[PDB]
């Protein structure tokens, strides 16, 4: 049926004078499409509405809504494209070279070459993947600190009663914040930024945006475990707990 | 508080333990804001993620609330007199009421607004010496900026005997905001 749905944008972006009912109906079948993660489905409609529709629409409280949403739904579509392109990479990681044991002058000869060509091949994705990880961070910071009161969270409260929109927006927070929240944590924990992992703790517990309120318990014990690892991993390095010189 | 004790309780599930170690932890810190933030964060999730009753969660959100009160002061700190002082962004120890109030109103920070001295007569309740002897220096540098505004409004802030009149000028419009002031206080 999805093709009814995302078809019938067609319909309403082919009149300009129905570009805020277009945004309106996009937002909503896009909003069905996140909530079962279907991205490419929601890029499909978010790609239908001409990338022009905001400056002329130039308002309502429902209009000034749809807007702020599609830019929110923007900003979570942008957080999954550049983390599957990170994603994507870190599994293209160079393999270390394989040892011969009693190596023969020939093997150490060989060995010693493959060994400069990794630390190179090495170089170089690394290289790569600390600017796709500074750019995927980026993206998820934008989705969970969303500017101005929160990622799918109306600015605006003079609209009529929606119940569905407003309760499917509650429901994509709870779908997607702690999501997006698991992913940063793979993302800095596998870059071996452990201290900012911790951070995670401030972000989500902050009451500027209250991010906790929007996790299960569950999912709070999760963050928490998650963390722990992270904690260890600074262990090793001789800091302590949260990053800091132990003095 | 051992620094390593909330990861093992943490992992045996004992969160209400972990939260009030956490806030032990937060609590002892003065040598990196950054560290005590994250503390106290990491005591709140646990607090939050534990089988607290409702009522003794209610509490510690609250208690917890109070101090994230204090730090948001020394957090909002602008970034015009953090560059001017050369100070550390999060490679800074915890300041303190007085610290800040001070630093809050120094020449160095150029655009202090209402907020700026208004926060700063906020952090009066956390010291633990004189109190209206700054009372008065902060009132005082609100007038400097003023270049004879802001006293006004940070008066307008403020819903009186606190101020000072007599022994401040120790003058032609302090009275007449020292006379808006009974209109208003009244």
């Amino acid at each position: 049926e999805d093709r009814l749905k995302i078809d019938v944008i067609d319909w309403l972006v082919f009149d300009p004078a129905q570009r805020a009912e277009a945004l309106k109906q996009g937002n909503a079948i896009m909003r069905k499409f996140l909530a079962s993660k279907k991205h490419e489905a929601a890029k499909e409609v978010f790609v239908k509405i001409p990338q022009d529709s905001i400056a002329e629409i130039y308002l309502p409280a429902e209009d000034d809504n749809a807007i702020r949403e599609h830019l929110c739904i923007r900003a979570y579509l942008e957080a999954h494209e550049t983390f599957n392109e990170w994603f994507k990479h870190m599994n293209s990681v160079p393999q270390k070279p394989a040892l011969i044991p009693q190596p023969t002058f020939t093997e150490k000869v060989a060995h010693e070459h493959k060994e400069k060509k990794y630390e190179m091949d090495f170089g170089i994705w690394k290289g790569h993947l600390d600017a796709l990880t500074a750019d995927v961070k980026e993206k998820m910071y934008n989705v969970l600190l969303f500017v101005d009161g929160g990622w799918m969270v109306d600015v605006r409260e003079d609209a009529k009663e929606d119940h569905e929109r407003t309760h499917q927006m509650v429901l994509l927070r709870k779908l997607c914040l702690p999501m997006l929240c698991f992913l940063l944590h793979t993302i800095l924990h596998s870059t071996g930024q452990y201290q900012e992992c911790l951070q995670l703790a401030d972000m989500v517990s902050s009451e500027r945006h209250k991010l906790y309120l929007v996790f299960s318990k569950e999912e709070l014990r999760k963050l928490l475990q998650k963390l722990r690892e992270s904690s260890l991993m600074l262990l090793d390095q001789g800091l302590d707990p949260l990053g800091y010189e132990i003095q | 508080s051992h620094m390593l004790s909330w990861l093992h309780e943490i992992n045996s599930q004992e969160l209400e333990k972990a939260h009030a170690t956490l806030l032990g932890l937060a609590n002892m810190e003065t040598r990196y804001f950054a560290k005590k933030k994250t503390l106290l964060g990491l005591s709140k999730l646990a607090a939050l993620a534990s089988d607290f009753s409702e009522d003794m969660l209610q509490e510690k959100i609250e208690e917890m609330a109070e101090q994230e009160r204090f730090l948001l002061h020394q957090e909002t700190l602008p970034e015009q007199l953090l560059a001017e002082k050369q100070l550390n962004l999060s490679a800074m120890p915890v300041l303190t009421a007085p610290q800040l109030i001070g630093l809050y109103i120094c020449e160095e920070n150029r655009r202090a607004n209402e907020y700026d001295f208004k926060k700063a007569l906020d952090l009066l309740e956390y010291i633990d010496i004189n109190i209206n002897d700054l009372k008065l220096e902060i009132l005082c540098k609100a007038l400097q900026r003023d270049n004879w505004v802001s006293k006004d409004s940070i008066f307008v802030k403020i819903l009186l005997p606190e101020v000072k009149d007599l022994l401040q000028a120790d003058e032609f419009v302090l009275k007449a905001n020292y006379e808006y002031y009974v209109q208003g206080q009244i």
